[PDB]
């Protein structure tokens, strides 16, 4: 294998592991930093680490800071990979973000050619680059904002955005995207929203958030 | 005629003797339009300066406003109304009345 200890899903792909599924990656290629991840090996040539999935509402996403810090759920079903993990992975180099969404047979996506999450001291602030896609650019609203949960309010609203809109996110006052919100909830802004695609009174039944090194475009 | 029902569960909750945490819930019904923002209208109940004031929120999702510079031990009467994108106004909340 070209990469004995792959540090992302794109290095698995280069090894010949081109089937989507669960794989181990090793942060900075060091064996002691093993992390289990789900690799999407088919979207736009493959090589994406999936760090969030919603698909049936059987998993509770209305959790607290400590839960969103460490991660929760099953990587083959609905899950959140963990903010500490996302920070550590996006610090390995320049990553891109892709959000894929589906409503039955209709599909859309949004991509951002830079993606990072800051460390805990900086409250996991979101940094994104330039948009391409079909879903509309609803995530740039959230540029530079810290992460908030129902028990840790870091938004700039008088209200508690995470409590009012049943989620956990980089809230401002409050959101145009709410992908950790309440599954199937059509009430205004409380559900899984991507505003520019379906508005605030439609909850998206399938969504995946995923990341890949920018330099995979060269290969 | 109204573009929404009234904001519900308007709570005053004094933060201290001079600051008021006004919160509400989004109107349950919005008629043929969208809510753009909210206005908080208030005036002193007692004393001699019954001039009403108004504070405008930023956006349609932040369901609250902090009112400061409220004279301590003074009673105030407040109302919240939605401002819709079509220029109409919703039903005014119930009037609500500092330690
Ligand atoms: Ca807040």
């Amino acid at each position: 294998r070209v990469f004995p200890h792959p540090q992302d899903c794109a290095q698995h792909l280069m090894n010949g592991d081109t089937l989507s599924g669960v794989y181990p990656i090793f942060l900075n290629g060091e064996l002691s930093q093993k992390l289990q991840v789900y690799c999407d090996m088919t979207t736009d040539g493959g090589g994406w680490i999936v760090f969030q999935r919603r698909q049936n509402g059987q998993t509770d996403f209305f959790r607290k800071w400590a839960d969103y810090r460490v991660g929760f759920g099953n990587v083959e079903d609905e899950f959140w990979l963990g903010l500490d993990n996302i920070h550590r992975i996006t610090s390995q180099g320049r990553y891109e973000l892709r959000v894929d969404m589906r409503d039955g047979q209709e599909a859309a996506f949004a991509s951002y050619d830079r993606f990072s999450v800051e460390d805990s001291r900086n409250l996991y602030k979101l940094r994104i680059g330039s948009y391409n896609g079909t879903a509309g650019d609803s995530l740039s609203y959230h540029q530079g904002r810290p992460f908030s949960t129902e028990d840790r309010d870091n938004d700039v609203a008088v209200t508690n955005c995470a409590m009012s809109y049943k989620g956990a996110w980089w809230y401002k006052n409050c959101h145009r995207t709410n992908l950790n919100g309440k599954y199937g909830e059509s009430r205004h802004s409380q559900g899984i929203n991507w505003y520019h695609w379906k508005g605030h009174e439609f909850s998206i039944p399938f969504v995946e958030m995923k990341m890949r090194p920018y330099n995979h475009r060269l290969m | 005629s109204v573009c929404s029902s009234e904001p519900e569960n308007v709570q005053a909750d004094p933060e201290n003797y001079t600051s008021l945490l006004v919160t509400w819930e989004r109107p349950r019904v919005v008629y043929d339009t969208m809510i753009e923002k909210f206005a908080v209208l208030y005036q002193q109940l007692d004393g001699e300066d019954q001039t009403k004031h108004e504070f405008l929120t930023d956006g349609y999702q932040d369901l609250g406003a902090i009112l400061n510079n409220l004279l301590p031990n003074m009673s105030y009467v407040l109302q919240i109304v939605a401002i819709c994108t079509n220029g109409l106004y919703g039903k005014y909340s119930d009037q609500l009345i500092m330690p």
